[PDB]
C-alpha cells in the first residue's frame, strides 16, 4: 500500500543542463514493486526509466528498463547516427531455494559505449569499462556441489568487446570427503568452452580434474597440514588457419594434456605472553612457515582465456597459485615465511594486530620459455590498530624486487561515534611498474602512471537540525582532483533535506592532456549515507 | 611466567545454524571449527550447549581508485557476517566480521578478472571463519 507519486528531484548537470526527476511507485503485490519515472534532460532529450523489485522462493531480485528515445547530442560511436535510441538493461538475482538450490543473476547490458559516460544509473558509472553478464545455477549438499554458468562481457570499446573471451558455458564440481582415514579428501572438476567474437581468435574447450589429499594435524596451539594436489587438464583448441598464419602470434596445438604434481607442506605455531609493565594485556607470537612445490612444464601452445596475475597481499604470500583460472600454472619451488603478533587486553579484544611475511624462491618460476632470479624476492606486510571504541587505524604494503622495491601500499583511518559523526582518511600508492606488471594492455606511464591518491570524507552535525558531509580526493602527481563532493542536510520532525554538489573526473581530453570534469548539483528530499554513496568513490565504511 | 610460552577457545562442543548450512561460508566456518578441535553436533531441542548462529552474509564492491582519464583503477570487494553466540547459561552475544580485499581492474582481462575475484571471494569466506572462531575468545573472557 503506496500506489501514488513520489516527491520529486531535480539537477543541474554540466553535461546535460537541466534535469527533472518524476517517480511513480506503483506497488503490485507484497512481493511485487515497480517504478516508473520520467526523467527529463535539457539538452539530450526525455528518459524514462523503469524498476521491477520481486520476492520469490527461487530467490529476490530487481530488473530494470532505461529508455531515451531521442538523442539529441550522441551522434554515433561511428561519429554519425543522430536521434540514436539510448536504452539499459538490467537483472540482477540472488537465493537460495529449498536450501539445495541456488541462482544467482548478473546482468547488465546497455545501448552503446558511452552510456554511462551520459546517462546517470545506479547499475553503473563512468569508471566502468563494460558491463557483466553472468548467470549461475546450482545444486549444492553437505557433501557435494555443482555449478552451471553462463559468463559474458560487453566491453566498451570496440577492440575490447572483439578479442573479449567468453564462458559458455562453464561447469564447476566439488566433491568433499573428510576423515578418509586420517586423511579429508577434495576434489574439484571443471567444464568450460571459451570463444569470441573475433574470428581470429581461437576457441577452446576446457576440461580439469584436480584431486588433493590433505593430512591435518591441529593442536590448542599451533597446527601442521601436509597436502598432496594432482592437476590435470585437457585442452581442445580449434584454431583458425588466419591465427597461426601470423608473424606474432603462438605456435598453439590442437590437444594439449598438462599434468603437474603439487607438494604442499605448512606449519604455523601460536607463542603468548602477559606482557609486562602493562598488566591484563596479551602479546601473542605466529610464526608461520609453508614450503611449495611444483614442477616445470613449458605451456606456451596453451593460450590464455581467463587467466591474469593473481594479486597478492600479505595473505596471498600462501596462496599456491599465481595465476587466474587454469591457463598458466607456475613452477613453484619455494618457502613462505611470515609472523604475526597480536594484542588483546582487559576484555580480550584484539586491539593491535601486526604481520611481516616473505618469500624465498630456490629456483625461478616459469611456465614457459618466453624470458633478479632467486632467493627473498617478495615481501608483505599489514597492520591494524583499534586506538579506542570510535577510530581505527589499519594499512598494508607490498614488495617485489623484480619490480624495483615498493609496488602497491595503503592506509586508511577512520573516526566513527554513531551514523551522524564520521571521518575517514585514507591513501593509496601503486608502483607504473606493478601496474605494468600486474595488468598489462594499460602499462607503464604513458600518461597513466602508477596510483598515487589521498582522499578524505567526513559526515558531521554542525547545528540543531543541520548536517554536512564532504569527500575529497586527490591525485598527488598529477596534482589535481579525482573527485569531489560537498553536502548539506536539513532535519525536523518529519525526515530530512538534501543538497549536493559533485565534481569528478569523467573523460580524458586526447590533445594537449588535461582531463575531463563534470559537474552536478541537486536536491531531493525523499540523505547522508546516500549522499555519499554516490560518487565515483563511493563511502565504504572500514573496520 | 613473564615470556613466551605455547598455548592459545577454551570450552567445546557447539551447535551450528545458519541461513545457507550448505553454502560456501559454512563450509569455510565448519572447516575452521574443525581446525579447532570443535566437535560440531546434531542435538539441538535439549540445548545445554553453546550455539553458534549465522544469521547472514553480504558481498559488496565499489571503485576505490581511478587513473586520469576517469576509469577505475583498483576495485574494492567487501564481506560482511553477522553472527549470534547463545550460551544457555546467560544471555546472547552479537559478532560481526568485516574482510577486504583489493584488486586492479582489466576491461581487457574482464573474463580472467571475474576469475580472479571469485578466487579472492574464496579466500575472503575462509578469513571470516578464522576470525569468527578467534572471536568466540571474546564471547569466552
Ligand atoms: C599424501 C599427502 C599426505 C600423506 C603424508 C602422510 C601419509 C601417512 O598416511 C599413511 C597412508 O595410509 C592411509 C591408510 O589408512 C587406512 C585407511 O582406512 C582406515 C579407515 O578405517
Ligand atoms: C643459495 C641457496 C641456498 C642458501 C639458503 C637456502 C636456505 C634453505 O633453508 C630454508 C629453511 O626452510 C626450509 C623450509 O621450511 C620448512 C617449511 O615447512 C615446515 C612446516 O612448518
Ligand atoms: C625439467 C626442467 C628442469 C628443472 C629442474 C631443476 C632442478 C633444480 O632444483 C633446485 C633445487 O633447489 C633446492 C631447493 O631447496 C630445498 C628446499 O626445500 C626443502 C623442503 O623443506
Ligand atoms: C575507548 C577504549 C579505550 C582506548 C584507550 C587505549 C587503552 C590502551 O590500550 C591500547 C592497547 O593497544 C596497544 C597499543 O598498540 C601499540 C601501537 O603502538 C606501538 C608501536 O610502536
Ligand atoms: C603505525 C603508524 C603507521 C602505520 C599506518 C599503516 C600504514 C601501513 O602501510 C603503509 C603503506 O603506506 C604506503 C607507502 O607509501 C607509499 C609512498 O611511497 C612510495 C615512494 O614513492
Amino acid at each position: 500500500s503506496m500506489s501514488g507519486f513520489l516527491i520529486p528531484n531535480a539537477k543541474f548537470t554540466s553535461n546535460n543542463g537541466f534535469e527533472f526527476l518524476l517517480p511513480y511507485y506503483w506497488n503490485i503485490a507484497p512481493n511485487f514493486d515497480a517504478t516508473i519515472t520520467p526523467h527529463y534532460m535539457e539538452r539530450r532529450g526525455l528518459q524514462w526509466q523503469n524498476e521491477f523489485r520481486y520476492l520469490l522462493a527461487p530467490g529476490s531480485g530487481t530488473m530494470a528498463l532505461d529508455w531515451l528515445p531521442n538523442d539529441r547530442i550522441y551522434t554515433g560511436p561511428d561519429g554519425t547516427d543522430k536521434n540514436a535510441t539510448r536504452w539499459l538493461y538490467y537483472w540482477g538475482h540472488s537465493g537460495v531455494m529449498d536450501q539445495v538450490w541456488r541462482f544467482n543473476i548478473n546482468y547488465t547490458r546497455v545501448s552503446d559505449p558511452a552510456y554511462f559516460t551520459d546517462l546517470t544509473s545506479q547499475y553503473g558509472s563512468t569508471t566502468d569499462g563494460y558491463a557483466t553478464q553472468i548467470f549461475t545455477a546450482g545444486y549444492a549438499n553437505e557433501n557435494w556441489n555443482a555449478t552451471l554458468s553462463s559468463k559474458q562481457f560487453q566491453v566498451f570499446t570496440a577492440a575490447g568487446n572483439s578479442n573479449a573471451y567468453r564462458a559458455q558455458p562453464q561447469l564447476d564440481m566439488n566433491y568433499y570427503k573428510n576423515d578418509v582415514g586420517p586423511f579429508d579428501m577434495h576434489v574439484y572438476g571443471q567444464a568450460a568452452k571459451f570463444t569470441s567474437v573475433n574470428p581470429t581468435n581461437p576457441e577452446a574447450s576446457r576440461f580439469h580434474i584436480e584431486p588433493t589429499v590433505n593430512l591435518p594435524l591441529s593442536n590448542s596451539w599451533g597446527s601442521i597440514n601436509t597436502e598432496a594436489k594432482l592437476l590435470a587438464t585437457h585442452y581442445q583448441q580449434d584454431i583458425p588457419a588466419s591465427f597461426a598464419d601470423n608473424a606474432s602470434n603462438p605456435k598453439l596445438k590442437d590437444s594439449v594434456n598438462r599434468v603437474l604434481p603439487q607438494f604442499k607442506v605448512d606449519g604455523k605455531v601460536v607463542f603468548d605472553r602477559s606482557m609486562d609493565w602493562a598488566t591484563g594485556f596479551t602479546q601473542t607470537l605466529e610464526p608461520r612457515a609453508q614450503y611449495l612445490y611444483v614442477p616445470y612444464r613449458n605451456q606456451d601452445d596453451i593460450y590464455i582465456y581467463d587467466t591474469t596475475l593473481m594479486q597478492s597481499d600479505y595473505s596471498g604470500l600462501f596462496r599456491d597459485r599465481t595465476y587466474s583460472g587454469l591457463d598458466r600454472i607456475a613452477s613453484a619451488n619455494q618457502v613462505s615465511t611470515g609472523l604475526t603478533s597480536r594484542i588483546y587486553d582487559d576484555a580480550r579484544v584484539e586491539r593491535f594486530n601486526v604481520s611481516v611475511g616473505q618469500i624465498y624462491y630456490f629456483s625461478r618460476s616459469r611456465t614457459g620459455n618466453t624470458e633478479n632470479a632467486t632467493g627473498s624476492l617478495v615481501w608483505a606486510g599489514d597492520t591494524f590498530w583499534r586506538i579506542n571504541d570510535q577510530l581505527g587505524l589499519k594499512g598494508g604494503a607490498q614488495y617485489d624486487t623484480r619490480l624495483g622495491s615498493l609496488t602497491l601500499g595503503n592506509a586508511i583511518m577512520e573516526y566513527r561515534k554513531d551514523a551522524d559523526r564520521m571521518i575517514q582518511l585514507n591513501y593509496r600508492y601503486a608502483s607504473p611498474k606493478y601496474i605494468q606488471a600486474a595488468v598489462p594492455k594499460v602499462y607503464n606511464p604513458d600518461y597513466q602512471q602508477g596510483i598515487s591518491q589521498v582522499g578524505t570524507t567526513a559526515s558531521w552535525p554542525i547545528a540543531d537540525r543541520w548536517a554536512i558531509v564532504g569527500a575529497y580526493y586527490y591525485d598527488t602527481k598529477a596534482k589535481q582532483p579525482a573527485s569531489q563532493l560537498v553536502g548539506l542536510q536539513y532535519n525536523t520532525c518529519c525526515w530530512a533535506v538534501n543538497l549536493g554538489y559533485e565534481r569528478k573526473i569523467t573523460g580524458w581530453n586526447a590533445q594537449g592532456q588535461t582531463s575531463k570534469y563534470d559537474n552536478k548539483i541537486g536536491f531531493n528530499i525523499e540523505g547522508t549515507a546516500q549522499m555519499l554513496n554516490s560518487g565515483i568513490l563511493p563511502y565504504q565504511s572500514a573496520f | 611466567f613473564n615470556l613466551r610460552g605455547t598455548t592459545q577457545t577454551e570450552l567445546q562442543k557447539l551447535l551450528l545454524e545458519s541461513s545457507d548450512p550448505y553454502g560456501p561460508l559454512a563450509r569455510s566456518i565448519r572447516q575452521q571449527l574443525r581446525l579447532n578441535n570443535v566437535t560440531i553436533v546434531d542435538d539441538a531441542m535439549r540445548k545445554d550447549i553453546p550455539t553458534l548462529r549465522i544469521i547472514g552474509s553480504s558481498e559488496s564492491q565499489e571503485t576505490v581508485s581511478i587513473f586520469r582519464n576517469g576509469v577505475a583503477a583498483e576495485n574494492q570487494l567487501v564481506l560482511h557476517v553477522q553472527a549470534q553466540v547463545l550460551i544457555p547459561g546467560h544471555d546472547i552475544y552479537p559478532l560481526q566480521v568485516n574482510v577486504f580485499r583489493t584488486f586492479f581492474d582489466n576491461p581487457l582481462t574482464a573474463l580472467a578478472k571475474e576469475a580472479e575475484a571469485e578466487v579472492l571471494r574464496q579466500e575472503m569466506r575462509e578469513q571470516a571463519a578464522q576470525q569468527l572462531v578467534r572471536q568466540l575468545l571474546t564471547v569466552h573472557a
